[PDB]
């Protein structure tokens, strides 16, 4: 049943479903018409003439409001339901809409389905933080250099991929009525096509919240006329359907996405990971550094290996370096007189009881070394003899040799 | 042949 | 049976990315109470609202034809009836590359014979079975192994023969020839070696190091590694030791040692005297060049 396990259950990359992260989440916006109640103008286009529709917006009555929910709500093409700006509130004001999602995401598109005409400026932004800090995503203006101090339809350049660029594109008055702006991520980006092995577009995808500003709207210049009431009242931003698409940032170690026990949104991480986006991992496996998943290599991470001696290990790069990038896990405080690496042999002064395995408790026996006797403490693993001076046949280097009496020299025990 | 008819390990690595 | 509500949201939704075209396979949603008349399909590059496709309630699977090659396109299904749309399933997928058929490869040139000529040239001779007019042109590769992980070397040649030039003196390299006609070329022919021949050494030996042998310090040892420009098969090397520098060679007393030893032990050293060395090699052709003295002084 489980995506992250292969048909005979080897690890394999894991990809959380793509959903549009927007879909019913509260935006905070600047402006709502209702509050208080005022009119507002629909403007069409038939032939070469313009007809204009006047309807007024009451924030209580539900017919008549245009809350920022109707942003978020589900998209009826039957029965379209658009939020809807404080009329007239033109350049240098603008009009914001900022979208929580609470965690990173891997951002595939940004779109926005307009009920009134599209903007003359408008700007995407994300943030890498939960709102601290923001960087602009893309831009969209008739005069990039003059509203938005960017380059007029700017080629994407592979030194910075990285960076927002402004575009004419999509900005045309022309639909007056259900206009889209769907900006695409990693359209135009020189090494989009290698994605998996990119970690710049990796990060340049990545946002925890999104925010776009309507900066300048469409106007025909009629509203410095004599009338100033019928024409500032014809001129609003109205969006019916707001899509984030694209998939939770889990670098390839989670399926789904789940709420934890402080309603936190968090990656249900695999492959012995632990993190909010899968990025470190699990401990007592620190065997490998840690690697994003690729199409090719599930890039698991390895468990420690102790002997059941110690509880923690810890990485060291210069092991990893001597392996060959194989393994460099080093276990930390080995228990039950062990020593190394791996916790696989008896320390200095200890040898190991082949009636019992490796992974026992009593798997080291003491090497009683006798002081007067023995050369060193440290002894033969394997069969439990004391390195004997003179001859000592004594296992532990206890009795004199056949012919050998016992002597006074601490250099000579035996003398024949 | 050519070939020989107890072997002894020395490593040398950095700090 | 029932419109009072919009539908439901669709149970699954699969994807299958290929050369042009994208195999898109569904399920209803659980709820059979509200009544659904199909499905939408919308498919495009990073965004779904590209193009739309409505199919019958009935079908369960479709594939999206006519497409980019490498393009990533997004693909949305909802389930649509009478009073609208409802909520969507998204999926994304890369198509994969078109795949161009490629050629019968051609005959590679036979008979590859390195003749060296000198410690820097050597010309390579092959022929062509294929030849009884065409704009054929045959390329050239050497590569020796020394340094490490170097790549082959290039040459375009119009007739029959090529005279390599820019060779080191006495190293072993590999030479092939390939045919390349146009869209249709052959592999690379039977590797043939030849090694250059041997040369006067250009460069003196690096790395003197003199040091105080620990136990009798009579005795110091002087210890050298070979030169970076060798040119052949070192056969020895020559030791020059004396008090003052600025003497000629004909003064500096001459210590020569065997080739296969890169040490010499030296015996009987005056005391209080400040001793300056200088390591010259041997081969067939000739002797190598001058080092520069090192500063060594006894107590
Ligand atoms: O000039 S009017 O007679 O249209 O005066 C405005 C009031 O008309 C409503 C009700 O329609 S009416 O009975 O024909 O007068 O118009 C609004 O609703 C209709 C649909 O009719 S229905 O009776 O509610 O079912 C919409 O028409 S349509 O788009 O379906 O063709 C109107 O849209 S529009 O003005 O043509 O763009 C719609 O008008 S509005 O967007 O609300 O302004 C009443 O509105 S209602 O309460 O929302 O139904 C108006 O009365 S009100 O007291 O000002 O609210
Ligand atoms: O018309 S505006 O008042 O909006 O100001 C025009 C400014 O655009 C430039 C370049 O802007 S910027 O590089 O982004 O700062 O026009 C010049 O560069 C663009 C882009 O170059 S390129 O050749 O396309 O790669 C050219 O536009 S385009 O042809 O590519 O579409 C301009 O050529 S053209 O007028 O469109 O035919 C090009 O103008 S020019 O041939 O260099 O004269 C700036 O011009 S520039 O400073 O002379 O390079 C203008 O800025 S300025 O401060 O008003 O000078
Ligand atoms: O030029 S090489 O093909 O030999 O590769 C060396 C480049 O690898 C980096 C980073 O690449 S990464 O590992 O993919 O993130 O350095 C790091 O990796 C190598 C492994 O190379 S190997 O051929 O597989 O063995 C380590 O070298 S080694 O100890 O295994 O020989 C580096 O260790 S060290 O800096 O030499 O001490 C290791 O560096 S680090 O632990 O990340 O600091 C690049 O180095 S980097 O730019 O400083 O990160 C190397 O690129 S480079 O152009 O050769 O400088
Ligand atoms: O339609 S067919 O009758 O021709 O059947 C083809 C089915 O085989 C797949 C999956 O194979 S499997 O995952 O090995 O079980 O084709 C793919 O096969 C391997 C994937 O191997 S791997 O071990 O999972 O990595 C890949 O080829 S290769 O690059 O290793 O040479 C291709 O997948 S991918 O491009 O890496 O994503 C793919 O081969 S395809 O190149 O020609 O065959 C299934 O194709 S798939 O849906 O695109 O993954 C086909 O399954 S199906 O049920 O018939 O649809
Ligand atoms: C419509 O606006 C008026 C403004 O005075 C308000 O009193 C009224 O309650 C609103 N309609 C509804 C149904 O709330
Ligand atoms: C239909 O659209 C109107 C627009 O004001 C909205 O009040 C209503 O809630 C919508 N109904 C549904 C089911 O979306
Ligand atoms: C929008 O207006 C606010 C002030 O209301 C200002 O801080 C901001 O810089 C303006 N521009 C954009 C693009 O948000
Ligand atoms: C050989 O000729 C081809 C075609 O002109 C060219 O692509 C290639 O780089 C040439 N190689 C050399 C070393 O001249
Ligand atoms: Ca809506």
């Amino acid at each position: 049943p489980d995506p992250c396990s292969d048909e005979n259950g080897h690890p394999r990359r894991c990809i959380p479903d793509f959903v549009n992260a927007a879909f019913g989440k509260d935006v905070r916006v600047s402006s709502t018409c209702g509050r208080p109640p005022a009119r507002y103008c629909v403007v069409s286009e038939r032939g070469e003439e313009r007809l204009r529709s006047c309807h007024l917006c009451n924030a209580s009555d539900p017919k008549k409001a245009h809350p920022p929910a109707f942003l978020t709500d589900l998209n009826n093409p039957h029965n379209l339901t658009c939020w809807q700006s404080e009329n007239y509130l033109q350049f240098p004001h603008n009009v914001t809409l900022t979208l929580s999602l609470g965690k990173k995401f891997e951002v595939t598109y940004v779109s926005l389905q307009f009920c009134s005409p599209r903007p003359e400026s408008m700007a995407i932004y994300k943030s890498m933080d939960y709102g601290r800090t923001w960087v602009p995503f893309q831009f969209y203006s008739t005069q990039c250099r003059k509203m938005y101090n960017r380059p007029h339809r700017a080629p994407i350049t592979k030194q910075n991929e990285q960076e927002a660029v402004c575009t004419d594109s999509h900005t045309d008055m022309r639909p007056l009525s259900g206009g889209l702006i769907a900006f695409s991520t990693l359209d135009g980006r020189p090494s989009a096509h290698d994605f998996d092995n990119s970690p710049v577009l990796q990060d340049w995808v990545t946002a925890t919240d999104i925010r776009v500003a309507f900066s300048r709207l469409h106007t025909f210049g009629d509203e410095n006329e004599d009338d100033s009431e019928l024409a500032r009242d014809s001129y609003f931003y109205a969006v019916s359907d707001l899509q984030v698409g694209g998939r939770c940032k889990c670098n390839g170690h989670a399926a789904r996405c789940v709420r934890d026990r402080d309603d936190s949104l968090v990656c249900d991480c695999r492959h012995n990971t632990a993190g909010p986006e899968c990025d470190r991992c699990k401990p007592f496996h620190y065997d490998r550094p840690w690697q994003r998943a690729t199409a090719r290599e599930a890039n698991e991470c390895v468990a420690c290996n102790c002997n059941l001696h110690a509880r923690r290990c810890r990485f060291n790069m210069e092991l990893y370096k001597l392996s060959g990038r194989k393994s460099g896990g080093v276990c930390l405080n080995c228990r039950h007189n062990t020593a190394g690496r791996h916790c696989h042999y008896c320390k200095e002064g200890y040898y190991r009881d082949m009636g019992k395995p490796i992974t026992h408790r009593k798997a080291c026996k003491a090497c009683d070394c006798h002081p007067v006797g023995a050369a060193g403490k440290t002894c033969n693993q394997t069969t439990g003899q004391c390195p004997c001076k003179d001859g000592v046949t004594g296992i532990t280097c206890n009795r004199c040799a056949k012919g050998y009496q016992q002597s006074r020299s601490p250099i000579a025990p035996c003398i024949k | 042949p050519c070939n020989y008819h107890s072997y002894l390990f020395c490593g040398l690595f950095g700090d | 049976t029932g419109e009072t509500r919009v539908p439901e949201v669709p149970s699954s939704l699969h994807v299958r990315p290929l050369v042009t075209s994208i195999v898109v396979s569904w399920t209803p949603p659980e709820n059979q109470n509200i009544v659904v008349r199909g499905y939408a399909i919308g498919y495009g590059i990073g965004s779904p609202h590209a193009q739309t496709i409505k199919v019958d309630y009935k079908q369960r699977y479709y594939t999206i034809e006519n497409l980019d090659p490498s393009s990533h396109y997004v693909i949305t299904l909802k389930a649509f009836n009478n009073v609208g749309e409802g909520i969507p399933l998204y999926e994304s997928a890369v198509t994969r590359p078109h795949t161009v058929p490629d050629p019968t490869p051609m005959m590679p040139p036979v008979g590859v014979q390195a003749s060296i000529l000198s410690h820097d040239t050597i010309r390579i001779t092959w022929a062509d079975n294929s030849l009884p007019t065409d704009s054929r042109y045959y390329t050239v590769r050497w590569k020796t192994n020394i340094p490490a992980n170097t790549k082959y070397k290039n040459a375009n040649a119009t007739t029959l023969s090529y005279l390599v030039t820019g060779l080191k003196p006495n190293t072993l390299y590999e030479f092939s020839v390939m045919v390349t006609k146009g869209r249709r070329s052959s592999t690379w022919s039977m590797t043939a070696h030849g090694a250059t021949f041997e040369l006067v050494p250009t460069s003196p030996p690096k790395d003197v190091t003199v040091v105080s042998k620990e136990g009798k310090p009579r005795t110091i040892i002087v210890n050298w590694q070979p030169p970076s420009e060798a040119n052949g098969k070192i056969t020895g090397y020559i030791i020059y030791y004396s008090t003052d520098v600025n003497a000629e060679i004909h003064d500096w007393v001459i210590e020569p040692v065997v080739g296969n030893r890169l040490t010499h032990q030296i015996q009987e050293l005056t005391l209080d005297t400040p001793y300056y060395f200088k390591i010259q090699a041997r081969n067939s052709k000739g002797m190598g060049p001058m080092s520069e003295a090192v500063q060594f002084r006894t107590p």
